[PDB]
Parts: C-alpha cells; structure tokens; sequence
C-alpha cells in the first residue's frame, strides 16, 4: 500500500484556498474527507482558534475561511501529493467547550450540492431517461457522462421535486448508478467484470475487520 | 392574546386534528409565534425591535458558547402561484424583504448567492387569493431570515432571564457580534448550583415538517 | 448542542459528566447527518 | 567575580519591549530540563514488530528551586563590609508582581526569559517561557510576625512564536529550486534520485537544462531542479 | 449478498467502483469484492483509510421523504 | 425461584443444530433469548473465533453454524 | 428503561458495564422527548 | 459498523477513544432493531 | 478606553499610533481627531488624545 520509492514515510497534505495555499498560515488539527457512491463529497476540517484575553476569534475574521469560497484538499507521502476534494465552503461554526478550548469548524461539499436546493417542474416528450439526466445535469454547468438506455418513453413528467431526487430514482429504475466528483457527473452500470488492484490480507495488512450475510435479502 | 390579522376567509375548516395542530399551522401561515404561560397563551410577531437587556461578553460572563452559520438555508426571492377560475389565469405573489435585527456583517442576501437559486416558488392548484399569497411568501422569507445565526449560550444563575427580548452578544469576532433574539430558556438547581442556559434564533423547517398531524388512510382498520 | 431540549439532564449530587456530554453530540451527529441528499 | 540568575519580563511576544527584571540572591544548586517526542504505534494483526511514524515534538519543561532568607549571614554582593540580607518580604513582592499578576494593558502574565551569565541551554542562551507552577514554604518568623526564611518551588513552560516556529523549521522538500555541479563520477539517473527519490524523473531534468546528449556530461555545468507541482 | 467494512493504513491510490481480492477469511468471504466508498482522516499526524464493500439493500425512496404534504401543509 | 430439590447451583444449556448436541465442539461466550407479546421471537450467539497465525475463520467454514439450520 | 428490547446486549466475559448503560438511557430520552408537541 | 458514515470523527489531537465507539455501536443496534416487525 | 500622550523630542505619529493601537494604519484619523494640518512635523509640547475603537466592526 505503501507508494514505492518512498525514502521517508512522513505524511503530507494541502489546502488551497482559491488557489492560494493557506496550510502553514492557521493551526490544523484535523481533516476528514468521504467519498461514497450515490452520495455527494463531503469534508470537514477543525482548526485551532480563540482567546480570552484578546476577546476575538482572528481567524474566523480573515477572508480566506467564508462560505462561498473554493477548497481543494491533497494529500500523500514525503511531499508528493494527489489531489482528494474539491468543493465549497457551507458551514462556518464557533466552539467553546467546558474546559476552555476553543476551536473552528468548517463544513465543505461538492459542487452537486447546487442540484438540492428546490423543487421543479418539467414536462419530456419521446425522449430516453439518459437524455433527461444530460439535460438537467447540463442546465447547472456541470459536465455529464451518462451511459445510454434503450428504452424511449412517450412522455416522463418532474412533478413538483428535486432535480437530485428525480436523477436517482430515474437511474436507480434502470440499474446504474451516480458518481459525482470534480465537476462531473457520471451515470452509468456498476463496474463488476474488471481486474482486482490490491489484495487486503487479514493477518498480513489489516487493522480492523467486519463482514455480515443475511439470508432474508 | 391575539393580535389581529388582516385577511379575512370565505371559509375555514378544521378537519379531524388537535386544537393544538389547527392553532400552530395557522399561526406560521401569518408570520406569528405562540407564548404560553400562566394560564395565558400570546400569539404574535417576533419581538426583533426592542432594546437589549444585558450585554454577554466572551471573557468576561460566558461559561459556554455554541455559534453557527449555515448558508444553504439564505433565499434571494420567494413567489407563490395559484389559479383563479374567474380570470382564467394564474395568479402571482412575491415576498417582500423583513426587517429584523442587525447581527454580524455578512447579510442574508450575500450568503443566498453561494448556491444562487433565482427564487424558491410555492404552488397550489385551488382557489388562494392574492392576500393570501402573498402572507405565505411573506412568512417563507421571515423564516429563513430569522434563522441566519443560531447558537447557545452556558452562564451562572440569572434570575430576571425572559424569552422574546433582544440580548447584545460581544466578544465573538466581527461575524457574530450584534444584537440577538432569544428563543428559550432553561434554568438547572443540582445540589446547590444554579445555572441558566439562553438560546438564539430560530429553526429553518417548517412545523408540518416536523410532526405527523394526518391520520391513515382507511382510519387503521 | 445548537438547542436546549438536546441537553443531558443531570440527576445526581454526589460527583465523568464530561464523558456522558461527548458521547451523546456525536451519535446525534451521525444520525442527524443520515438524512441529508 | 561572581554571576547571579536573570529573570526579564516582557510584554511583546516577539521579546523587543523589555518590562522589568529581576535577580536571584542566592542561585539554585541545580535545575532540570525534560524533553519528549510523539510516535504512532498502531500495529498490524499476527505481524513481528514495527515501524512507528511520527506524530509532533512536545514543549520542554523546565524546574527549579530556590531559597530567600533574611537573617543576616548571607553577604550582599556588593562590596560593601558588614551587609548582609535582611529583607524577605520585599522580594517576594517584586518576584510575585514581575511573573504572576495580571498585566493590565494585556490581560494576561508576562513573558520570561532567563538567563545565567555564561550557561547556554543548546544552540541560545536563554530560556523564552511562562510560569505555570509555584509554591511557597514560610519557615521562621520574627516576634512581630515577619517572615525570615522562605522556600519557593517553580516549573516553566518553553514559548515561541508561530511565525517564528516555522522560521525554525525550515522546511526543504521538493517544494524548492535546487542547484547542483557536476563532478568527476556524477550521472543523470543517480542525481535525479539523489534530489526527488525517484530516477524516473530524469528525462524532465534533461530538457529543463538543454541537454542534446544526456549520457555524457561535462564536469564544470550547473544544473537546476525546479520543484515539483503542488498537486497531482 | 455479503457487506462489509476494513480498515487500514494510509492508502493515497484508493478509488471507488473498482474490485478489490479479499482473503485469508475463510472460504465463504474469500474473492473478489466491490468498493462502494472511501474514508480518509488524517488527525495529529496519522493516516488511515476505510474501505466499504456492498451495497444497502433499500431502494432510494423508502428512505427519504421527496413528496410534499396534502393541502402544501397550508 | 431457584427450582426446588436442586443439591447444586450450577446452571447449565445445551444448543442443538440439526438434532445434534454441538456446546462443548466450540468456545461459546454468550447467549439471549427474547421473547415478546406480538413479536417473533428472537436469539443473539457470541463464539469465539479467527487466528491471524492460521489466517482463517474455522468455526466459520464448518457446517453446524451456516445460514439455513434448525 | 421500561421495555425488554431496549436493554443493552452483553458480549464480553472477562470485565465500566454501568456506564454504557446510564449513557443509552439518557439518549432515548433525549430522542424520544423530541417527538411530543 | 458495515457503513463509513456510522463512524465517529475525531476532533482532538492529545490523547478513552474506545469507549465513544462501543456505546455508538449499542445505540444504533437498539435503534435499528426496533424497526423490525 | 481613551489614551492621552504629549509629544517628546524623536517621536512621529505612526509609531505613537504603533505604541498605542499595535497597527500603524490608525494614524491618518489621529490627525483628523485632533485638527493637524500637517502631520509630518509635529510640535514638542502637543497633547493628543486617542479614542478608543468601536464595539463591533
């Protein structure tokens, strides 16, 4: 797992802030980034912040942790880093806890999260479920892949909802699923007939461990 | 203790549901709060024009603090359509921007442009008037106004601590300070300690969202 | 938490109730964040 | 000549507006500094031994004792004949209000430095801190209640600057430019993995500097590694 | 059919979609696996990934609520 | 409660797989059973098991404990 | 708490039980409080 | 748990991690089976 | 709080400003607040005061 030619085994990130690299700037201490099938990319990030005795909170003043701003997170070993997330800023809260410390938290999410925010009406007249999802997809400035059906439907109706609920149930209807990362969107079949990438031991590689059946599915 | 409303029904009617339901879903279409106390129930609009009451500073009178901004919630313009019978035509309302209290220096209109949604629109296929309309884009943008901010505040034991008033919160950063609007209140005696607890703003959903106020189809049986 | 209905209630007098604090915001955060598109 | 322990108090945190000082009167007999660093030591399951990674460096610690006493058998360094120390309470006056009260133009304790003539603690010489602990023990007293002996207890936390932390630790990666000439016995490959880790980069290194043949260089040519981009 | 979740250390070509061999399980989970989803946290210093295998057996609306209220809840 | 005419307070169980009595084959931890009005009843079994030296589950590649079995 | 399939099931057998315990019941009384008008 | 975003986040940098995971795993097991018939 | 200063041989009036607020920056308001019309050249025996800052900016 570990990258060949590795000399140091020192771990690396970075944080750009509207392309600007603001990681040596504030006091990090953590970042926790998910990446999840049918789901939009999320991150968060806790940083150090407040004191009493100047009465303010520096960071959260300056001009480089609002909502609305772009973040871009990489990541990776001795220095040579790849590029995980990129989405924006939501979420801007203030923590004081019991014993006194004091921290800054922020919330990012991908850019899919723009397709969440209201309920439309639409009418789709002899036309296939991929050409409605590249439609819709397409009015937001997002780039689309969608894999095409066979079937053609006379007339398919958005009724008063979300344009990520009617992708969803439209693809889920037709056996594919949404991928959803650095502007793009892809919809398509689940990718089962390919080659394996690494193979995970237990007793060799492994640090935790869980796996279920159950017969009544 | 009602204060009056302006528009008045050809009809209203109050269909197998609780007093309680009936009262709350009719006081959100206006834009009002319910305040229960003392054998006496208040309904009203929120109370963001006063004077505040005590200044609460960070490094000085705080024992705990929770503050949060959320801009998925920020709406640039709301509109509400229906359809009028008469005319043979839809029927149109927009809201009008609130005034409420100032707090911090970022506006609700700013923080609508990061996902920038032209208008959230409402739409209902019976006979809704144009007053009407236009109270329920009204309340929509209230709503989300009154919500901006929101946060918890952990002192020692205040006595004269009230709901409905405005409070001035300093210490906290240019995006926080400013005068806030206080929603609840909780006062703790535990072997001998007493502490209160203020809570700032309001939430975002609606009170049908929340609650199951309908029954089931074929009654159950 | 943002609410006070959300806050432990505190039933003794005779003294770890910072540990009953933290281990209930995080299992209303992983519940609450379980319903989001 | 005989040299005394400092103590300096500032009110900036850069250490540039100098508040006070104050000297010991009779020095310690010894003092103690502690040091530690931070590992990961997660394991994997059936596996013989580990390879831990490194998580931070901790502050020093610092510890020292010392003694006040007024009876009138310890000389002052003064030169003057027939003095001797006899005044107890007015140094624990100044000591308290040099490193334990409130500032009140900040808020907060002041910042220390300290300092022994000629005594270096590593590549300083001198200690940048605050006070966390102190205790006090009163001993013999006069017939009026005046104390005539007294024993204090310290522990000091080491303090620097952020701006100055990553000053300190200047970080070289493949982040910046290098330079390097070539010399009797030098190669492409072997240089390339000598600066990036990695041989394979070398067909990069080669176009950078105008290089027609790349398998025989000369010996006097400079040659620039520019860093690596910021996100791949 | 089979769900699963493993944990290990920090893994900076981790991709979703992509098959995977797991073993030394017995021979009733032994084979070839699907990546669902990825987790990456990086907290003082250390890295470690989650790898999830399977998907959830419910469809995409018995979970969520996407259909207004009789009367728009007026 | 404690059953009349007991010389030993020893409690005992015994689970049966396909008729055939499998308790002392196996490390056995744990055991509930619920059983509830207008419910179906319901049992949880805790066994000990894995070893990262042999790099198998071997209770779990027998044939006693598989889904399916009374 | 006042139901049977409410208890918190025990899987270990060698060995702080009362503590997982007190903090189950005071997350149901947070959630369940949450549902009353 | 069989899901990544069951999981707790961790928000502190110096040093009891293994108790806020093991009441995490019993609450969302009490609540899921109360949803079966 | 408000600030009283008298000005001394060597002193300009960003480094008073430096002393006083920690920012520099201040110092083209000082000189409207007290009415210098040249600022460059200040006279030895001038008292000036200094306001304190808003509340909440």
């Amino acid at each position: 797992i570990i990258p060949r030619n590795s000399l140091y085994d020192v771990a690396t990130f970075k944080l750009l802030s509207d392309g600007k690299d603001i990681t040596n700037d504030y006091t990090v201490l953590s970042i926790t980034v998910n990446q999840i099938v049918n789901r939009v990319p999320t991150a968060r990030i806790i940083l150090r912040d407040g004191a009493a005795a100047d009465e303010t909170f520096a960071a959260s003043e300056g001009a480089d942790l609002v909502p609305g701003q772009e973040v871009e997170i990489a990541a990776g070993y001795d220095g040579s880093d790849q590029k995980i997330f990129q989405g924006l800023i939501v979420k801007h809260a203030l923590k004081v806890t019991a014993n006194g410390d004091s921290m800054l938290m922020l919330d990012c999410r991908g850019l899919a999260t723009k397709l969440t925010v209201g309920r439309h009406n639409r009418y789709f007249v002899d036309t296939k479920d991929s050409d409605a999802i590249a439609e819709i997809i397409a009015q937001h400035s997002l780039s689309a892949d969608v894999a095409a059906t066979q079937v053609q439907h006379p007339e398919i109706v958005q009724y008063y909802a979300t344009d990520w609920d009617f992708i969803l149930s439209r693809a889920e209807m037709n056996g594919q699923i949404v991928v959803a990362q650095d502007e793009k969107i892809k919809v398509k079949a689940p990718n089962t007939s390919g080659a394996p990438q690494i193979t995970l031991t237990y007793g060799v590689n492994l640090l935790e461990l869980e796996a279920a059946m159950d017969a009544r599915h | 203790d009602v204060a009056a409303t302006q528009v008045q029904h050809p009809e209203i009617v109050q269909y197998y549901a609780t007093d309680w339901d009936f009262i709350l879903s009719r006081a959100e279409m206006n834009g009002q709060i319910v305040v229960a106390q003392d054998e006496k129930i208040k309904v009203k609009a929120p109370n963001t024009s006063g004077a505040p009451q005590i200044t609460l500073t960070y490094g000085v009178n705080l024992l705990e603090l929770e503050a949060a901004m959320d801009a998925r919630h920020q709406y640039q313009a709301v509109k509400a359509t229906s359809w009028n019978y008469a005319d043979q035509a839809l029927v149109e309302a927009e809201a009008s921007e609130p005034t409420v209290n100032n707090q911090g220096n970022l506006s609700g209109r700013q923080l609508a442009q990061v996902i920038d949604l032209s208008a959230l629109e409402l739409r209902h296929s019976g006979l809704v008037a144009e007053p009407e309309l236009k109270a329920w884009a009204d309340a929509q943008l209230l709503k989300s106004r009154l919500a901006k901010i929101q946060g918890r505040v952990k002192t020692k034991g205040y006595p004269d601590a009230k709901v409905d008033v405005l409070i001035q919160l300093a210490g906290v950063g240019d995006r926080f300070n400013g005068l806030a609007y206080v929603s609840g209140i909780r006062h703790e005696i535990v072997g001998g300690a007493w502490d209160t607890h203020i809570q700032m703003g309001l939430p975002p959903q609606w009170f049908y969202q929340e609650v199951d106020i309908i029954d089931k189809p074929a009654a159950g049986l | 938490p943002l609410e006070i209905r959300e806050l432990v209630i505190k039933a003794s007098v005779n003294e770890q109730s910072a540990i009953i604090a933290a281990c209930v915001e995080q299992v209303l955060a992983i519940l609450q964040e379980k319903s989001e598109r | 000549a005989l040299t005394k322990v400092k103590l300096l108090a500032y009110q900036d945190k850069r250490f540039e507006n100098k508040l006070g000082e104050f000297e010991l009167p009779i020095n310690p007999e010894q003092f103690s500094q502690s040091f530690k660093v931070e590992y990961n030591r997660e394991q994997a399951q059936g596996s013989q031994r580990n390879d831990p990674e490194f998580k931070f460096t901790k502050p020093e610690e610092l510890k020292l004792d010392f003694t006040f006493d007024g009876t009138g058998v310890v000389p002052v360094n003064n030169g003057k004949p027939g003095e001797f120390h006899q005044d107890v309470a007015d140094q624990v006056r100044v000591f308290l209000d040099l490193v334990y009260s409130m500032n009140s133009e900040t808020h907060k304790p002041n910042f220390l430095r300290l300092i022994w003539g000629d005594f270096s603690f590593g590549e300083k010489n001198g200690f940048d801190c605050l006070l966390t602990d102190l205790q006090i023990n009163y001993t013999l007293f006069d017939q009026t209640g005046k104390p005539l002996r007294a024993k204090l207890s310290t522990t000091f936390t080491s303090y620097v600057e952020q701006n100055r932390r990553v000053r300190e630790e200047g970080k070289q990666s493949p982040d910046v430019t290098h330079q390097r000439k070539v010399k009797a016995g030098d190669t492409l490959p072997l240089m390339t993995h000598r600066i990036y880790g990695d041989p394979a980069y070398y067909l990069q290194i080669a176009k950078v500097n105008g290089l027609i043949n790349f398998r025989k260089l000369a010996t006097n040519t400079d040659l620039r590694f520019p860093p690596l981009e910021k996100t791949q």
